[PDB]
This record gives C-alpha cells, structure tokens and sequence, in this order.
C-alpha cells in the first residue's frame, strides 16, 4: 500500500495484514480523523517556518 | 553558499553555527531541542573538546540581536566506518548539554524515517543548502547566513554528467555543472533540506567536492536516509565519558 504515492500519507506510511494501511506522523504532530493528515500539538513543530506560517 | 541569497531571517530556523574557541567552523542542523546533526569531517582537526559550541537562532555574524542561544556540544558521535581525512560516512551526531528553547528563530528540522526519504523525498528534485561559508571559491565567508536552491541527481546522472573520489551509496550529488551555484567548505554540516506537503525534512549533509562552484561538478552530500536508525538509536542512549564517541555503523 505505502509502495504508491507513500499510501496517501502526508508524513509516514506503515503496512499492514491485507490492504491495511496506517498513516504516522513525526512527534510534535497528531494524525487527523482523515486519517492521511498530520497536525501539530505543539507551537514549534520541526519543519515549519513560524515567521512563513504566522503571515 | 556560492551564488545564493540571504536566507531572511528566521527562514532557515534549524540552522546551526558550529564554533571552536569562538572561531567558525561548521554549519549544523537542529533535529530536536536536543541534537544536532553535522558533518564527521568537521572534527578532523579537532583538539579543544571542551570548547566545542552550537549557536541556533543566529543569523548576522557581526551584531547579536537577542534571538541567539548558545550551548556546550556534551558529546560528538560519528560512525565507526569513517576515516579522517576521507570522504565516505560523513556524519557526525552532537549532543547538546542542555535543551534549546524553541522560540519563532529556533525551530527544528525533520528527521524522517529512512522508507519516506528513500521513496518519497529522494526524488523532490530542488531542495534548500544553507551556511555562512565561502561565498566564492578562494572568497570571504558570509556574514549573513545564506541559502541557496539545489537539484538532485541520481548518482548515475551525476557521474556521466562530471568532467577524484567515489560517490557512494552513503552520498548524493546535487546542484550545478555551470560553476554558477554550489556549497562552499564553510558550509559543512549545514542542511540538505527538502519539503513535502508543507513541511521541511533533513535529506542531506553539506560534505564535500572538487573545489566549490567548479565546472564540470557537483556538490556532494552525505545520503541522511542511510543513517536514520543509527542516528535514532543514539538519541535514545546515555551520554558516555569524553566528547568523542565512535559508534558502530550498522
Ligand atoms: O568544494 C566543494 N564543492 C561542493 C560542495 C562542498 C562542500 C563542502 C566542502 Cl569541504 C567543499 C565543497
Ligand atoms: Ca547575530
């Protein structure tokens, strides 16, 4: 599953028994109820700009 | 950084400025409040251990603004595999002796898990190199911290597209042919970064090649995406006596 276009995931793609797939996220994030998306919990997640993010 | 710009400040938030008795020495990256990843070269010389220091948040090297944070380097772990002096497994791990506090100038980069890197951030084609090295061969260093905009090519590309060491799987080339656009020595340790889907990850390291901007070569950086594991096995170990550790690599 994760083979192709990294399963869908925004961050990480794990594999699983079948054609279950499970989309992961670097700490500083939460996986979304999509299930694809990655948000954070935290005010300065890495790879963000906040100047960028913030205007 | 030859024939970039300067990288607005803030803009390159995991940047490091690596510093020895208060001299330049190499560029780092931030992985986590914690940890900095650099190049293995950079401590070749190395003699004053104790005087080792990481500055996150700079941007002008000649006025201090405020937003800058020092830390002791507690301990440099570089692979079993590299030998000083050569070219191969240029990587070099750095424990900080306290946390850095994130602030809007401190933020870190990814670490990605290595099957992400290698099938879905090996093949972003441009990718951003940052430091305050050489912004000429044989040139003055930069005062403001510089960015610059890189290609990837295949290491197959890469060696029929060069006009002198291998380029190993633990490598990969990227930027111009042209003299016009490279990484300059100075710029050692510094970033490889790559963005995907609105967030930045740490690809490469700066680490080295045949003179900066010369014709008929490319910039060389160590492959991140091989060192993952080793890295994220070391973040989760003890700190040991002396700065110095050699770590087995696998
Ligand atoms: O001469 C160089 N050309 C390509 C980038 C580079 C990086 C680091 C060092 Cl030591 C030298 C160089
Ligand atoms: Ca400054």
């Amino acid at each position: 599953i994760c083979v192709n276009e990294n399963g869908g995931c925004e961050q990480y793609c794990s594999d699983h028994t079948g054609t279950k797939r499970s989309c992961r996220c670097h700490e500083g994030y939460s996986l979304l109820a999509d299930g694809v998306s990655c948000t954070p919990t935290v005010e300065y997640p890495c790879g963000k700009i906040p100047i960028l993010e913030k205007r | 950084i030859v024939g970039g710009k300067v990288c607005p400040k803030g803009e390159c938030p995991w940047q490091v400025l690596l510093l020895v008795n208060g001299a330049q020495l190499c560029g780092g990256t931030l992985i986590n409040t914690i940890w900095v990843v650099s190049a293995a070269h950079c401590f070749d010389k190395i003699k004053n251990w104790r005087n080792l220091i990481a500055v996150l948040g700079e941007h002008d090297l000649s006025e201090h603004d405020g937003d800058e944070q020092s830390r002791r380097v507690a301990q440099v772990i570089i692979p079993s595999t590299y030998v000083p002096g050569t070219t191969n497994h240029d990587i070099a791990l750095l424990r900080l002796h306290q946390p850095v506090v994130l602030t809007d100038h401190v933020v870190p980069l990814c670490l990605p898990e290595r099957t992400f890197s290698e099938r879905t951030l090996a093949f972003v084609r441009f990718s951003l190199v940052s430091g305050w090295g050489q912004l000429l061969d044989r040139g003055a260093t930069a005062l403001e911290l510089m960015v610059l905009n890189v290609p990837r090519l295949m290491t197959q590309d890469c060696l029929q597209q060069s006009r002198s060491p291998n380029i190993t799987e633990y490598m990969f080339c990227a930027g111009y042919s042209d003299g016009s656009k490279d990484s300059c020595k100075g710029d050692s340790g510094g970033p490889h970064a790559t963005h995907y889907r609105g967030t930045w990850y740490l690809t490469g390291i700066v680490s080295w090649g045949q003179g900066c901007a010369t014709v008929g070569h490319f910039g060389v950086y160590t492959r991140v995406s091989q060192y993952i594991e080793w890295l994220q096995k070391l973040m989760r170990s003890e700190p040991r006596p002396g700065v110095l550790l050699r770590a087995p690599f696998p």
